[PDB]
RNA sequence: ACCAUGAUAAGGAUUAUAAAUUGAAAGUGUUAAUAUCAUAAUCAAAAUUUAUUAUUUAUAUUAAAUAUGUAUGUGUAGAUAAAAUAAGA
């Protein structure tokens, strides 16, 4: 609706109480993630950036 | 290589299913119970909510 | 008031001993390869006394000409510890210098000073954790060789760890 | 020093393999639990005692490996790097897109490492989006973004 | 003589002077109304000598 | 292979410190009827506690509290609260005229080896660390266990209390190293 | 605190299936009902695997995390050992 | 640390050895300025009816002190070793009570000394606008100020680099410029003392006003040129880096002789105890503790009784 | 375990079903193995 | 680890001589009390995960009783859109 202040003309959410994990529906129409900010948070998120940009036997 | 959702992977779901039922006797699926076949060994499984 | 700082009439040699902190150096536990008296850790006594032995001497550094580490590789695949050569008669040296080892008449002239004061073979704490010191003390027949002192008491291989176990090796 | 103790760079690596043993197979318990909780028929080929066979021989397909990873993301999605500190994700003890909890996120501020502009901490900032319907707007501006522009085929 | 009384720390600290012990106990509807916090237990420092 | 003594080993750890290793002499229980066959490697016993098993062991509690009661004299006394992060490190009145400030640990380390016939769960009871960690100033702490990193606090020969606080700073670095102007 | 994320995780008549259960029936048994590949033994079993008609029949070893269980019957058939303690 | 000349670049150790210091970089990170934050304020440590001493510990990453003596009567203060990473308090803290700065005292000139000493002169002598401060220091330490520009490259200053030092100036004791007959404040500064090292009780001394006089006191070991400052009337000894709480200076520095330090510690027994001495670095003891207490003093005489004719002693970890 | 499969019934299809087809590599992101470690498929770390 | 941190409270002053403007609002100084563990030789509290007759505060459950006599808190919270029993001795 264009007079509610959070307009999107895509609806967001449907209008489904219990669409959990659980039904096949749910799990056929989800975004795999691969490739998302969870594969750059596995290879990035290091306590040292400089173990992650080369080897530290091969820099020194 | 596809990406994605899972309906964008046509022969990857193809190449999963022949080698499930390929390495899988049905001498080991044949064990495998639901839950109402489970609470039928109650004395009442089944009354109304 | 001028207090005087505490001295003392006899101090022994050893309290005059350089610290860069004038104080007490750090005391680190050996490495858990010690945990276990086993064939690899028989003979690392053994291995540093035949370095010194063979190394420079001195605040000259004097070189000592016979290389007694040559002799070191024959020693321990016969099995014969340095606590065990402590353990050897004299009847048995001359057997094991001159059949197995082949020691020559000045390399067991060097090697004879180890061997008449029952050095104790017992890695010592220091402030690293590879530790190359090893007590130096003559040992008595009382507490096997192991000179009796700090700790180091009748099977003691390694300071900070436990006995020899003889029954396993 | 150094920059952290070996413990907790452990235990922040099993956590990177976890997210590792993720990407894994998401994919394949995904369709194995699809198939093996669906009652309609899966195909005009497939239907009856051939939908029922398959869908147990999927079951115990799934349930012989060892180590597959069913662990949901949230569950330990709050690992700092930095620091031991823990926080939970949700409340004011954790920001998401530097992924360190507010202990470290303070001393990245008051070290001068990262570039943030600081705004009144009453209100919602500058982007539009935030100021008209709150978090939960913003919430719906990235799909917008993400999926809900292309026209998908 | 006790070493807290003449420490070396209790010069300039107020706080390392006092060879004392604490007992806890669970307040009443008086304490809690002079003192304007509900404490359920409350804390009462005594230096004893037996 | 360690021999009972009673003496504590000092261990010079720097100036000031040092370390006191000595070990509380384990005794052995009662050989009554209720201890005897204890399901110990179970740790979830459902055997019924009859009233004699109750007024046996309150007689060995007795018993154990009288020994416990002549080493008593021979304690330390908590003055300071302990603080408690891994380690708990606590200060104490000495029966010798002296503040010390001493570490307790967790996990077994002898004053030879590290290697015992206790586990972890054994040595937190033992060596006084769920003692130390559950008790306030004010209470008894044994000298049987034993303390690391000990540090005697200094000594001067006036009183601190009733001192004023308003004094010049180098003043009061006079006056606590016992040389005042 | 978010809604129902904690990670640290009761008897109804009428809703005696549908409270701390799976939502069908058509649904299989978890996997610690099952034997996933060869095994030495387990010190403890799991406690969301359902009991099932030979945990009562057979009756070797019921090992909860402790909770060890000697009194067989069929009211504990279809429900898994949540419920159960 | 020194100039990387052809020997020492084709040296491996020179390699590793700077890989086991500070790892992967090899470049060893600099000691940089306290920033705004984390820094406290000036305090007052000591007032008495002659002077006032006040104090700000822990002004540098190197740990040092800056101290501040306040005559009362001539409203005329002096800094001891004057090293602030801000010096903007201390200009703000003598405009407020109506001082008159006239000379810097220095011990020695080390980095830990004179690494802020021309922002100390430009900032509370721009105050003073609205007679100069002076340097007072010892021209044995005129090694160590050629070295200031080394010493800046090693601990990362940069900015104190390209800085003539006030003290290299021509003073009274040099000759003077002729500048040609078609400018003062560079070419010649006035008020400038060279203190020697034949210090006694007799002459020896600065005359603060009001009757104080501030003996300086020769005690090299730690530096070529060591002064310093005894206040008899007062019980205070700014003893700098000869003497701190339970430890004593480096020796492991360039002209620093550990047989020099030993003298040095021995011409300080005749004071009495209740002498609070007020070190460069770290907290302030009195003459009385580090008799019974240090044992850097105890080798010291220990070494003496037994019949060593070079007694040798001296820190290596430590304080520059 | 052989009083243990009593009540808990064995499916056990072996160490094949654990090993995805080289056609699955892209879908599995570079994996065939499903165990619980992961496993590289390059010498250096083998 | 016994450094000289830092927080609390209290009193001072300057400007509006316009009916215009959406909007007549902004900058600068002193005393008391409290308090001050970083140049040194270690170790897993709640680094940290999990479970059992048992210790709480909360979570909801949760009832009788007219024969007489009867049962007043401090606090915890949300956004914030009323106002003169006390002596400028
Ligand atoms: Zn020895
Ligand atoms: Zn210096
Ligand atoms: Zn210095």
């Amino acid at each position: 609706s264009p007079e509610f202040k959070t307009f999107t003309g895509y609806p967001m959410r449907d209008m489904r109480p219990g669409y959990g994990q659980n039904l096949p529906d749910y799990i056929m129409k989800k975004r795999l993630p691969n490739n998302t900010h969870y594969e750059l948070f596995a290879r990035r998120d290091i306590p040292n950036e400089d173990n992650a940009m080369y080897g530290k036997y091969l820099y020194d | 290589s596809p990406h994605g959702y899972i309906r964008h992977f046509e022969n990857e779901v193809r190449d999963l299913l022949q080698y499930v039922d390929g390495v899988t006797p049905w001498k080991q699926a044949q064990k495998i119970r639901t839950y109402w076949e489970v609470r039928s060994h109650h004395p009442m499984p089944q009354f109304n909510r | 008031k001028v207090s005087k700082v505490p001295t003392r009439s006899v101090i022994p040699a050893d309290a005059l001993r350089y610290h860069p902190r004038y104080s007490v150096p750090r005391k680190m536990v050996l490495s858990n390869t010690f945990n276990v008296v086993g064939e690899n850790n028989r003979y690392t006594s053994l291995k540093l006394i035949l370095e010194k032995l063979s190394g420079h001497v001195g605040r000259r550094q004097y070189k000592m000409l016979c290389n007694l580490e040559k002799h070191y590789d024959k020693l321990k695949d016969e099995g014969i510890d340095w606590h065990e050569l402590k353990w050897l008669s004299r009847e048995e040296l001359i057997v094991l210098f001159d059949k197995v080892l082949h020691l020559t008449r000045t390399e067991r002239a060097a090697l004879l000073p180890a061997i008449e004061a029952k050095v104790c073979g017992v890695l010592r704490q220091t402030d690293s954790r590879h530790s190359t010191v090893v007590c130096m003390n003559r040992g008595n027949a009382n507490h096997g060789w192991r000179c009796g002192r700090n700790g180091h008491t009748n099977d003691v291989y390694f300071e900070g760890k436990a006995k020899a176990n003889t029954a396993a090796l | 020093g150094q920059d952290v103790p070996k413990r907790h760079t452990h235990f922040v690596l099993e956590s990177r393999l976890m997210y590792e043993k993720s990407f894994r197979d998401c994919w394949l318990h995904s369709v194995c639990r699809a198939i093996s909780q669906l009652d309609e028929p899966l195909s005009k080929t497939v239907v009856g005692t051939h939908q029922k066979m398959l869908q147990r021989k999927v079951t115990c397909f799934q349930y012989n490996q060892y180590g597959l990873f069913k662990t949901p993301y949230y569950r330990l999605a709050n690992v700092d790097r930095y620091h031991a500190v823990q926080g939970v994700a949700g409340t004011r003890e954790w920001v998401p897109y530097v992924n360190v909890s507010y202990w470290t996120m303070n001393k990245m501020v008051r070290g001068g490492n990262l570039l943030v502009h600081r705004v009144h901490y009453t209100g919602w900032g500058t982007d539009s989006h935030l100021k008209k319907g709150g978090w939960e707007h913003r919430w719906n501006k990235v799909l917008q973004r993400n999926v809900l522009q292309y026209s998908r085929i | 003589r006790c070493p807290l009384r003449h420490c070396k720390t209790g010069v300039k600290r107020k706080r390392m002077r006092i060879c004392s012990t604490e007992a806890h106990y669970r307040s009443t509807f008086v304490e809690v109304w002079a003192r304007h916090m509900p404490l359920k237990v409350g804390i009462e420092p005594i230096s004893y000598l037996i | 292979g360690h021999m009972p003594t009673d003496v504590p080993r000092l261990v010079k750890t720097g100036n000031t410190r040092h370390n006191r290793l000595i070990f509380p002499l384990q005794f052995p229980p009662a050989t009554h009827k209720f201890n005897r066959a204890f399901v110990d490697a179970g740790y979830q016993r459902q055997r019924a506690i009859t009233p004699a098993e109750m007024l046996v062991v309150r007689q060995e509690v007795e018993q154990l509290q009288q020994r416990v009661m002549r080493a008593a004299p021979k304690y330390l006394r908590v003055v300071r609260d302990p603080r408690c992060h891994g380690k708990v490190q606590a200060d104490f009145c000495t029966p010798e005229g002296d503040l010390v400030s001493g570490r307790v640990y967790r996990r077994f380390y002898g004053d030879r080896n590290r290697v015992s016939a206790h586990s972890t769960m054994r040595w937190q009871h033992i060596g006084g660390w769920k003692l130390l960690k559950r008790i306030r100033r004010g209470s008894l702490f044994p000298h049987n266990v034993p303390l690391y990193a000990v540090t005697k606090h200094a000594q001067i020969d006036f009183p601190n209390t009733l001192l004023d606080t308003k004094h010049s700073t180098v003043e009061q670095t006079a006056m606590q190293y016992n040389d005042p102007m | 605190y978010p809604f129902l994320r904690r990670p640290h995780i009761n008897p109804s008549a009428p809703y005696f299936w549908s409270f701390m259960t799976a939502k069908s029936q058509m649904a299989f048994l978890p996997e610690e009902n099952y034997i996933t590949g060869d095994w030495t033994g387990k010190f403890f079993v799991s406690k969301r695997q359902v009991y099932t008609l030979q945990h009562a029949t057979s009756g070797a070893k019921v090992r909860v995390k402790i909770f060890e269980f000697n009194s067989p019957s069929r009211w504990n058939i279809g429900k898994e050992m949540n419920t159960l303690t | 640390s020194y100039t990387p000349n052809l020997t020492s670049l084709t040296n491996q150790v020179n390699r590793s050895e700077r890989l086991r210091k500070w790892g992967s970089a090899g470049v060893p990170p600099g000691v940089p300025r306290i920033p705004r934050l984390e820094a406290k304020g000036i305090a007052i440590l000591h007032e008495s009816p002659k002077v006032i001493l006040a104090g700000r510990s822990r002004c540098n990453n190197f740990d040092s002190n800056q101290y501040m003596l306040i005559n009362k009567a001539t409203k005329r203060c002096l800094l001891v070793d004057a090293s602030d990473d801000w010096p903007d308090d201390w200009a703000a803290f003598i405009g407020a009570s109506d001082l008159t700065l006239t000379h810097v005292f220095l011990t020695h000139c080390h980095i830990d000394n004179i690494i802020n000493l021309n922002a100390f002169l430009t900032i509370c002598g721009s105050r003073q606008k609205q007679d100069e401060i002076g340097v007072m220091w010892c021209p044995a330490e005129e090694c160590w100020v050629q070295n200031f520009k080394r010493s800046c490259e090693r601990y990362g200053r940069f900015e104190e680099m390209h800085q003539v030092l006030p003290m290299m100036c021509r003073s009274l004791y040099t000759p003077q410029h002729l500048v040609d007959p078609v400018r003062n404040a560079r070419h010649l500064r006035r008020n400038d003392v060279l203190l020697s090292a034949a210090t006694n009780r007799a002459t020896s001394f600065i005359d603060f006003g009001n009757g104080v006089l501030l003996y300086y006191i020769f005690s090299p070991g730690h530096s070529p040129g060591h002064m310093m400052l005894h206040i008899p009337t007062e019980r205070i000894l700014f003893s700098g880096d000869l003497l701190f709480f339970n430890k004593v200076g480096r020796v492991d520095l360039p002209w620093a002789t550990g047989v020099r330090l030993a003298e040095s510690l021995r011409l300080l027994e005749a004071l009495p105890d209740n002498t609070v001495v007020v070190p460069g670095h770290g907290r302030m003891t009195t003459l009385g503790r580090e008799r019974r207490e240090n044992k850097a003093l105890q080798q010291c005489y220990q070494r003496q009784e037994i019949g060593k004719q070079e007694v040798s002693v001296g820190f290596n970890e430590g304080y520059l | 375990r052989r009083e243990l499969e009593k009540y808990m019934p064995d499916i056990t299809i072996g160490p094949k079903a654990l090993v995805t087809p080289v056609s699955l590599m892209n879908a599995r992101n570079g994996h065939r193995v499903t165990h619980d470690l992961l496993h590289s498929y390059d010498p250096h770390i083998g």
